[PDB]
């Protein structure tokens, strides 16, 4: 634990070899000198003597209190469960490092002195917003993205994985990333994909949920969001659907809209105002890209804007092939009947096709597949777009 | 598979690692009592667990805290409430002097006989305790090159009267305590804030503009009270506001059912800013991107005195910011930046840093030690074309 | 065990004896598994036969095409409208053990067991037999999304988060479905529950004459009636009549038998009850 | 997985490179033109650092292994034409076609032969083809060959030229970061013969770059923080001429070649003092180079600036010796009086005012021995700059009242009162001298040498303390007369008066507590590889202590005068000289562990540390060599402050686990002097851990050991918030921890930090990390602190003025020739930077900004700004000259 701070060579310098060999021989020496304690006089007057002595010095009925303030070294001000607040001194038994205001504590009966501290719980917010596990498919699910994957990778993946390029030059990575393009493009696919294959925490955020019947929490939700993301661990934040919530000051009106302006304001300063967050990855999803606030658009906040094109007949043959990979396929079908015909159809449309097969064939409970399944399915999605 | 990048590559790595693990194995071998639900490791409280905790036990009693109302004549005869327990007419213990027991004070009193024992620091809630920065980021004035007029104007206000309260007496003038910053985003206001806070030599206090809007009535004002209280307490302290548009931008009353509460709070900032017994030694720095939709009451001088703006560098501010964001990075000895800034007719310092860091990303992806000068050429090319056919632009 | 009473001292507060719980409140309010034995509701019966009777009898079909079998179901229409009992029967059509969940507001306030009322319910579903569970407007009335979020959590949307905690698992339905019928459909978090978790909703068109006639017998079913009546004429006397309203029609007819000083639910009772029930239905 | 169809490189370079029997034979264009076209395609496409799996570097080798396996490892007819485009694409992707045992046969592929030069086609490279190859050479092959027989044929000749191009090659792709990576090649290459590598690397650096001398230079000193025993010896003398030939800084010569004075031999930096007299360039950088030569790391160098140049460039000498010392006087002369210093703060004895109102009434602490601490309320506070006219009347009455050693003590505090004085220090002593007292005369006169210490102006070369010694039939006339002249003449190693006081030891007159402090005092003038005084001492040791050794007054004072001055040396010969003359038995062999590590102050010898614990750890031999292991742990105390943070963390980890947790008499009696010698600034780690064994005194022992540790736990950066700790332990120590033996002690430690409110420098550290006395004067206290009545009679001579080698405090000063400047400084934290980049921030705490005399503090490396021109030294040192110039401000 903090045995030696020096990492300055950052190489195989003989400096470092001398360092770690010295520290090695020191550790061996300590382990051996202490090793010769249980050899000449192996004794056990330091497990239950001090532990039992203080377990009896302190008390039972371990009343749980609440920290109020910290003063000097030993006396602090505490608050009982009802409000009776006492100016009680603390013992040198609890971790003074994990002692901050707003924390549960252990108190005595007579003097009510601070005895111990209770560890905190896992806040419900993390359980609510954080995608807990690898939710969905890994990189076998892409229909097609290579420059997108490159941008997001060397923006996030390559930095954390191999942090031996940024500290060579002292160059920090880009901060913000806007994923934009037509809808049904697979933004959720890539976000849940990097969330699947990742090593740091991940957060998913929706924008429509930032409207309270109570007045002005909003930025409360934002600030607590980034607070948990920062305090928790290496954080990969993702906010989808900021377009219908942060576009611009269209008319400078009031009554709710002004409230949203304040909220996106707090997401702006809170985005990056003061004393740069650090270890705070930020990723933003949008459908449209022109009706966005350029103050958020400027560098410092977002440094990578990625377009999401729509392939025509090359990756579609793998998208129909992925959405038909886990399904039967009679020999009457050929994917080129519909792949070799159109050149803009979204992967969401291939999904509605390969699922519409599962609706058509088994609505009638027929056999595996027929070509008219893909015919009626493709036409059905054609009315899904056209209608 | 791999190769030896530096001579004894693993030969230092595993040698370091196994002794690092052996540091643990020493600890678990000797026996360590960890995870005892919030205590200290026995190695340091075994020789503190003695009667030199009873020295905290008996010499220091519970000392229940209470609040003072008023005093009486010829004698203390103090009237005090506890918090919600009851109100008493109590007296100080002999351990105190009858001077620093002035009214409105949080004081520790005995639980048994109800006699005052200790004067306390007054109450200050965490919601504002956390906005006090308590630290100064390392932001040197040189990092804000390209605004020589602005940094000079601000220097005349927030710096010169404080560090030299001599000229203004020798001539008999008062400094303009109220400064507002404005201009296009991504320009050097935040930087100026952090730099001024660097040499602040003062209780500098951040304020986030949206932090005041709340769910209950008047509570945000109650914030403001504690703000100007900690201000008046901390002599020579600075206050920063940021995007104050949320507060009091207008007085929309055609259909007077829109925003009113932060209007009232804005009024409280009005009074506690100026009017009725001015504040004394305090300085206010603001900054907004749209200083156009604000209530003229803030626009009155005395409160918002100077209006400093940050512009877009014509050709040379971008050059110097190439010297700012291109200096703190590894490049070859073949630098030249006038060629660069002549290529970016309209770009901010933030975009300048974007091009400088984007410069490194080529060698970073191309397995190189440093951003070579020519690699920086490639960087400005991809950002010249990138900014030329930019998404929004 | 957590959430259990204990005998305590008053001086040292030493445990004397772990006192027994009263009753596990969800286990005393254990939802009914009665014998799972509608003029107006027959078209949607097929829809629930395909959203339920298909994946249940046919694992190998949506396994063959590798698509998540629809387990989550939604319907919509006027109040009640057989949303309850139609599900009650569809759970039985494949011998799949209907599990009612009224839980309207009586379980919503229960904070202690709100973290398990879903758990041991679903354990019941997987333990008894193939079992179909049904939900209704209760969650839509309790909590929808983070509106009651950071400001208290409302004790309900969190339990919903445990619901999605369980739906985000692995069932493929197998033969088990979960139906839902609710108004106020534009508030909940169905965006997350669209993929895989839950699925389509079917509409309710109005009832008909023979529909309200068979309804008339089925809800005049637990009574004491008389022969010598064209009940068809009675169901034909209510052109613009809904479903459940017909039940109040039967109650009104029983009221008229009450005022007739006899137990015979005769044609007089219905012939007047149509007039009175419709008269109450005369406001717009 | 997008492979297939586009693997042209995995096809044409998989077929033509495959069939050398079909390509080399029967196809001249097939072996030559396709391999050459695979050499520009692989050298341009598979030869640069671009990723893990190149188009060829990982792909052409998957089947390119056997493809390469027979193209040209076996033709047995190789000529001078089939070596350029035959070892042409097979050779480059070698390191990942083979496996980890490539270091033994790493000479057949690209170490085999390049077409002309490594840069002919490894100039378009970073490290794949030739660079990392060359590192793979000098790692293993040139070491195994260069162990015994270097000059064989080709593992030396081509290596000789290759090293010259690799050396500048680390700076060649970019002269920036792996510049310091080059010393990974010159140091790992021929570890012991580093001067053989730095002999070519020295001039190659001299032609490398004027701007590129300081960072690889500081990487040489970086690898000279500690190295192999023959490498710290070598690369340090290598380190000198870089600012002498290529660069020209040369103001880090006098002090930072004190790096390289002693670790090589006796005379190197006296020829480097001649180097000063040869580098007689402009007298501001000269003047400040010679500033440190009197009272900043060493003194007595004032017999070498009296040559023909005695006008101003050699008249700087006496200015160094006492005149710039007189500006050290003016420091408080016009700076501390003006800023923060009246002559008598007197708030230590008064800050203990509120304690009487805690526990009821007072007036119960009436211990007379507490008046011994009453002398230090004046003694410490005036310690350097300040006087008292009848402000010493407490020592006037108590001096004429009782406590004879209190008369020596109170008479001894006067020199602390008038410290760094030459004008009237004797005039003050003369009035209080004529009282017919031995303790008073021998105390004030001994204080006089404290007064003129480091001065070298005539105060009493043979006047005051020689006349004091010439009446010595008796008590501290005989005893303390020899201490003050050794204290005053410790910085100036004059041998004559030391020969005057060598008959003090050679007298053989009864010197029970006089002889040990005799060798200590004359040792203060010149001990340490002591040629004569080690002689005269241990002659009398073999005469008397050979037949009696009971207390530490005999045994604990002689070996200190065996090897205690030259604790900056590391030759380990004087341990042989002095030690072998007393090689008798265990008690006279207690000195065995003295000079062993007294030539081992700070350096890299963790193997010496394991021989410092493993030999004598506990061993429980029923109180025979328990002192032997106590002192062996005492030598664990040095080699922990200046291994540059290496020994500190491991000493706190070890001491915090072994002794205080599960230990013996060694830990429960003496184990805190490691902190009484290790840290001098104070931090919360030991600052809290020590009172975890201090508030709990464990008085079952001779509790004045934990009370001794009480005193030197107040040893931290002068003033601190520790007054809570010391004050509270004085309240709990009022009744408990009796005032009969501690009343002087508690306030003694209370007042030590707050003496003149500054001025603690005996840390054996200067500039940033080098060495400088601090041990002859500090150490004898901590050795003098064993347990008991050595605080009673013999102790009062040392315990008061034991250590007085403190060289002021701070650096805020201008010294532009008129000395009027107040140049804008900017206080911060110590510079934490060793190598990260080119635009790298020297400190972090940029908030504070001063201009004039301020606070140095332990971790501070302030620079300043505005470029008002710090050209004098640019390496700090508190009397900069400020050559003023407008360098484009
Ligand atoms: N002249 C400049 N020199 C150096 N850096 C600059 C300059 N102009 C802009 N920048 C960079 O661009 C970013 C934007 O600057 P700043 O934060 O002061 O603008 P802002 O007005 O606070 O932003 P907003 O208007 O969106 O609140 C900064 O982080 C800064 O590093
Ligand atoms: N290239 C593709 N391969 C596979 N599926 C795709 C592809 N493109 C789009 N989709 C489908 O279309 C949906 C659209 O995803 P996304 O763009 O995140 O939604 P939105 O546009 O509403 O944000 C995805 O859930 C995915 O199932
Ligand atoms: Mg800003």
């Amino acid at each position: 634990a903090s045995k030696l701070p020096l990492v300055t060579p950052h190489t195989q310098c003989r400096l470092k070899l001398l360092k770690l060999e010295r520290i090695k021989d020191y550790l061996l020496m300590e382990e051996e000198f202490i090793r010769n304690q249980e050899q000449m006089k192996p004794l056990e007057e330091k497990q239950e003597e001090e532990r039992s002595k203080v377990d009896d010095l302190r008390g039972t009925p371990m009343s749980v209190g609440t920290l109020e303030e910290i003063i000097d070294d030993n006396h602090a001000i505490v608050s009982t469960s009802v409000g009776s607040e006492h100016y009680v001194s603390i013992l040198s038994f609890v971790d003074k490092d994990l002692l901050e205001p707003g924390c549960s504590v252990l108190l005595n009966h007579k003097v009510h002195a601070v005895i111990g501290v209770l560890m905190d719980d896992t806040d419900p917010l993390v359980t609510v917003m954080k995608v807990e596990k690898a939710p969905q498919e890994t990189y076998a699910d892409i229909g097609g993205l290579d420059n997108q994957i490159q941008e997001i990778k060397e923006s996030v993946e390559l930095p954390l994985t191999h942090p031996e390029y940024y500290e060579e030059m002292g160059i920090k990575p880009p901060k913000g990333v806007i994923l934009y393009g037509p809808p049904g493009t697979g933004k959720t696919l890539l976000a849940k994909a990097v969330a699947n294959q990742t090593s740091a925490t991940f957060l998913r955020v929706v924008g429509s949920e930032l409207i309270q019947k109570y007045l002005g929490d909003g930025p409360k939700l934002v600030r607590e969001l980034f607070r948990v993301a920062e305090e928790h661990a290496p954080s990969i934040v993702f906010i989808d659907e900021i377009d219908a919530i942060g576009t611009k000051r269209y008319d400078s009106n009031s009554g709710g809209e002004r409230e949203i302006q304040r909220t996106m304001l707090e997401l702006l300063n809170q985005l990056d105002g003061f004393d740069s967050r650090g270890d705070v990855k930020v990723i933003m999803a949008t459908n449209r890209i022109e009706t966005l606030d350029p103050a958020l658009i400027r560098p410092g906040r977002i440094d990578r804007k990625i377009e999401f094109p729509l392939p025509d007949e090359k990756t579609k043959k793998r998208i129909f092939q992925i959405h038909t990979s886990r399904m039967t396929l009679a020999d009457d079908v050929t994917l080129d009947d519909l792949i070799m015909a159109k050149d803009d159809l979204s992967g969401a449309d291939i999904k509605a096709i390969c699922t519409e097969a599962g609706l058509m064939a088994l609505r009638e409970r027929r056999m595996k597949v027929t070509n008219e399944d893909f015919k009626k399915s493709k036409e059905n999605v054609l009315y899904k777009k056209q209608e | 598979k791999t190769y030896g990048q530096s001579t004894y590559s693993r030969q230092i790595k595993q040698v370091e690692d196994d002794i690092q693990q052996l540091l643990k194995k020493i600890n678990e071998l000797t026996g360590i009592k960890e995870s005892d639900t919030g205590l200290a490791p026995p190695a340091l409280w075994d020789l503190a667990a003695d009667k030199q905790t009873l020295q905290s036990e008996q010499p220091l009693q519970v000392a229940r805290c209470t609040k003072i109302i008023n005093a009486d004549s010829e004698d203390p005869k103090y009237i005090i409430n506890v918090k919600q327990f009851a109100k008493f007419v109590v007296d100080l213990s002999d351990q105190v002097a009858p001077t620093d027991i002035e009214e409105g004070m949080r004081v520790g009193v005995d639980r048994n006989k109800y006699q005052i024992h200790i004067p306390l620091p007054p109450k200050i809630d965490p919601t504002v305790t956390m906005m006090q920065v308590e630290e100064k980021p390392d932001v040197t004035y040189s990092d804000v090159g390209g605004c020589k007029e602005q940094i000079e104007k601000l220097r005349e206000v927030v710096e010169t009267p404080l560090l030299h309260p001599e000229r203004f007496v020798n001539l008999g003038i008062e400094p303009p305590k109220g400064v507002l910053l404005f201009g296009p985003p991504g320009t050097g206001k935040t930087l100026c804030a952090r730099a001024v806070a660097n040499r602040t030599d003062a209780c500098f206090i951040r304020v986030i503009g949206s932090e005041l809007v709340q769910k209950y009535v008047g509570e945000g004002a109650r914030m403001v009270r504690e703000l100007f209280e900690m201000a008046r307490t901390k002599k020579a302290c600075l206050i920063f506001f940021d995007e104050i548009d949320a507060i009091g931008g207008a007085r929309f009353d055609d259909g007077a059912g829109g925003d009113n509460e932060v209007q009232r709070t804005m009024l409280e900032l009005i009074n506690q800013l100026d009017g009725f017994d001015p504040r004394g030694n305090i300085k206010v720095l603001m900054a907004t991107n749209r200083p156009d939709t604000l209530d003229p009451a803030l626009m009155r001088p005395g409160r918002l005195d100077r209006k400093i703006e940050f512009s877009l560098p014509d050709l040379e501010g971008r050059t110097h910011i190439f010297k700012i964001h291109a200096r703190s990075m590894s490049v070859e000895r073949d630098i030249r930046f006038e060629l660069l800034a002549r290529l970016c007719p309209n770009s901010t310092g933030a975009e300048i840093r974007s091009v400088c860091t984007e410069a490194g990303m080529f060698a970073i992806r191309a397995r190189r030690k440093i951003a070579t000068e020519k690699d920086f050429l490639e960087a400005v090319n991809k950002v010249i074309k990138s900014y030329a056919k930019f998404s929004a632009t | 065990t957590p959430n259990c009473r204990v005998a305590l001292r008053n001086d040292s507060y030493t445990l004397h004896k772990i006192l027994p719980n009263k009753v596990d409140p969800l286990v005393s309010l254990m939802m009914v598994e009665k014998v799972p034995d509608i003029g107006g509701l027959d078209k949607q019966i097929k829809e629930i036969k395909e959203v339920i009777e298909l994946p249940v009898k046919h694992p190998e079909l949506f396994e063959a095409l590798g698509i998540a079998q629809p387990k989550g179901v939604l319907l919509y229409g006027p109040p009640g409208t057989g949303k309850t009992l139609l599900a009650r029967a569809v759970a039985h059509h494949t011998d799949c053990t209907f599990i009612r969940v009224s839980g309207s507001e009586l379980v919503q306030k229960f904070i202690g067991e709100g973290a398990r009322m879903v758990r041991e319910l679903f354990v019941m579903a997987r333990e008894h037999a193939p079992s179909i569970i049904f939900m209704d407007e209760i969650d839509s009335i309790g909590s929808s999304r983070l509106e009651g979020g950071s400001g208290g959590d409302s004790e309900v949307q969190r339990t919903m988060l445990e619901l999605l905690n369980q739906l985000d698992g692995f069932e493929a339905t197998k033969n088990i479905k979960v139906i839902m019928a609710t108004n106020r459909i534009d508030i909940l978090d169905s965006a997350l529950l669209r993929p895989g978790r839950i699925d389509r909703k079917i509409e309710f068109p109005p009832p008909n004459e023979e529909a309200r006639l068979d309804i008339l017998k089925i809800h005049s079913r637990k009574m004491n009636l008389t022969r010598g009546i064209n009940l068809r004429k009675i169901a034909e006397l209510m052109p613009g009549a809904s479903g459940a309203e017909v039940k109040g029609v039967c109650t009104e007819a029983g009221m008229y038998a009450l005022r007739e000083r006899r137990v015979h639910v005769t044609q007089e009772d219905f012939e007047m009850a149509v007039a009175k029930v419709m008269q109450k239905d005369s406001e717009k | 997985m997008e492979e297939g169809g586009r693997d042209k490189a995995p096809v044409q370079p998989q077929q033509s490179p495959a069939a050398a029997p079909g390509g080399t034979d029967e196809k001249p264009s097939g072996k030559e033109r396709r391999d050459a076209g695979d050499k520009d395609k692989e050298q341009e496409l598979s030869e640069e650092d671009k990723q893990l799996q190149d188009e060829l570097e990982m792909l052409v080798e998957r089947l390119g292994e056997k493809d390469t396996s027979l193209y040209r490892p076996a033709l047995e007819e190789l000529r001078r034409q089939i070596r350029s485009s035959t070892t042409s694409m097979t050779s480059v992707p070698k390191p990942l076609k083979f496996l980890r045992p490539h270091y033994g046969k790493l000479k057949e592929i690209y170490e085999n032969m390049a077409p002309g030069e490594n840069k002919r086609f490894a100039a378009d490279i970073i490290s794949v083809l030739a660079m990392t190859m060359s590192g793979e050479r000098e790692c293993l092959k040139y070491r195994l060959v260069g162990s015994q027989e270097e000059l064989a044929s080709w593992g030396h000749e081509y290596v000789r030229h290759l090293a010259g191009e690799v050396a500048k090659e680390w700076q060649e792709l970019d002269d920036a970061e792996k510049v310091q990576r080059e010393p990974l090649l010159t140091l790992v290459k021929e570890i012991v013969p580093y001067n053989m590598a730095h002999n070519a690397e020295h001039e190659a650096c001299d032609l490398l770059m004027e701007i590129e001398q300081v960072d690889m230079l500081e990487k040489d000193i970086d690898e000279n923080a500690y190295a192999k025993v023959c490498l710290y010896l070598t690369s340090c003398v290598n380190y000198v001429p870089e600012p002498e030939n290529s660069a020209l800084l040369r103001c880090a010569l006098g002090v930072f070649r004190k790096f390289s004075r002693f670790p090589e031999a006796l005379r190197l930096a006296l020829m480097l003092n001649d180097m000063e007299l040869v580098e007689d360039i402009f007298t501001s950088c000269k003047d400040v180079v010679v500033q440190k030569q009197m009272a900043f790391m060493l003194g007595r160098h004032g017999v070498f600036l009296e040559l023909s140049e005695d006008v101003e460039e050699y008249e700087d000498l006496t200015e160094i010796m006492s005149n710039v010392q007189l500006n050290s006087n003016f420091l408080a002369l016009a700076r501390e009086l003006d800023i923060m210093e009246p002559k008598v703060p007197d708030d230590i004895y008064k800050t203990h005012l509120e304690n009487n109102r805690f526990g009821g009434s007072g007036s119960q602490v009436d211990s007379a021995r507490m008046n011994l601490a009453s002398s230090f309320v004046n003694g410490f506070v005036n310690a350097a700059f300040g006087q008292d006219k009848l402000l010493t009347d407490d020592g006037n009455k108590w001096l004429y009242k009782n406590k004879d050693h209190g008369m020596l003590s109170a008479a001894a505090s006067l020199g602390m009162i008038l410290l760094w004085d030459v004008d009237g220090g004797l005039t003050q002593i003369d009035k209080y001298l004529y009282s017919s007292e031995d303790y008073i005369k021998s105390g004030a006169l001994l204080a006089c040498g404290i007064v003129n210490s480091g001065v070298r102006n005539e105060c009493d070369p043979a006047l005051a303390l020689l006349s004091d010694y010439v009446l010595h039939n008796s008590n501290t006339m005989r005893l303390g007369s020899i201490f003050g002249l050794g204290l005053a003449y410790a910085g100036s190693n004059r041998e004559d008066v030391l020969t005057l006081l060598l008959p003090v030891m050679g007298d053989s007159k009864s010197s029970m507590e006089v002889a040990g402090v005799t060798a200590l005092a004359c040792g203060m003038i010149a001990v340490g590889s002591c040629n004569g005084d080690v002689t005269s001492t241990i002659l009398q040791t073999i005469m008397e202590k050979s037949e009696t050794e009971l207390k530490d007054t005999y045994a604990r004072w002689l070996p200190l005068g065996l090897g205690l001055n030259h604790l900056g040396k590391g030759e380990a010969i004087e341990a042989i000289l002095a030690a072998l003359e007393v090689v008798s038995e265990p008690f006279r062999s207690f000195a065995n562990t003295l000079v062993d590590v007294c030539a081992y102050a700070g350096s890299g010898n963790v193997l010496k540390v394991q021989q410092l614990l493993h030999i004598c750890s506990e061993h429980f031999d029923s109180k025979e060599k328990e002192e032997d292991k106590d002192k062996k742990e005492k030598k664990d105390k040095d080699k922990k402050e200046a291994p540059a943070d290496m020994g500190a963390h491991q000493g706190v980890a070890v001491l915090g686990i072994a002794l205080i947790a599960m230990g013996e008499e060694i830990g429960a009696e003496m184990a805190l002097r490691t902190f009484g010698h290790l840290l001098r600034y104070g931090e919360p780690t030991l600052r809290r851990a020590v009172p975890l064994a201090l508030a709990l005194i464990s008085v079952s022992n001779p509790r004045l050991n934990i009370l001794d540790t009480l005193s030197k736990f107040s040893h931290d950066a002068d003033p601190e918030v520790s007054y809570n700790s010391i004050f509270a332990m004085g309240m709990v120590g009022s009744g408990t921890n009796n005032a009969r033996l501690a009343a002087m002690l508690r306030q003694l430690a209370q007042y030590h930090a707050k003496d003149p409110n500054n001025l603690f420098m005996v840390r054996l550290a200067q500039g940033l990390t080098h060495l400088g006395k601090g041990t002859l004067t500090l150490c004898p206290y901590h050795s003098d602190r064993q347990l008991m009545s050595q605080v009673a009679v013999a102790g009062l001579l040392t315990v008061l003025v034991s250590f007085l080698d403190v060289r002021n405090i701070i650096l805020g000063k201008s010294h532009y020739v008129l000395y009027g400047l107040v140049a804008a400084m900017q206080p911060r934290m110590l510079v934490t930077f060793d190598e990260e980049l080119r635009p790298l921030p020297v400190s972090v705490r940029v908030g504070q900004a001063v201009d004039v005399v301020g606070q140095a503090g332990k971790p501070k490396t302030i620079t300043g700004f505005q470029t008002h021109t710090t050209p004098v030294l640019l390496a700090h040192g508190e009397r900069a000259e400020l050559a003023t110039e407008e360098f484009l401000p």
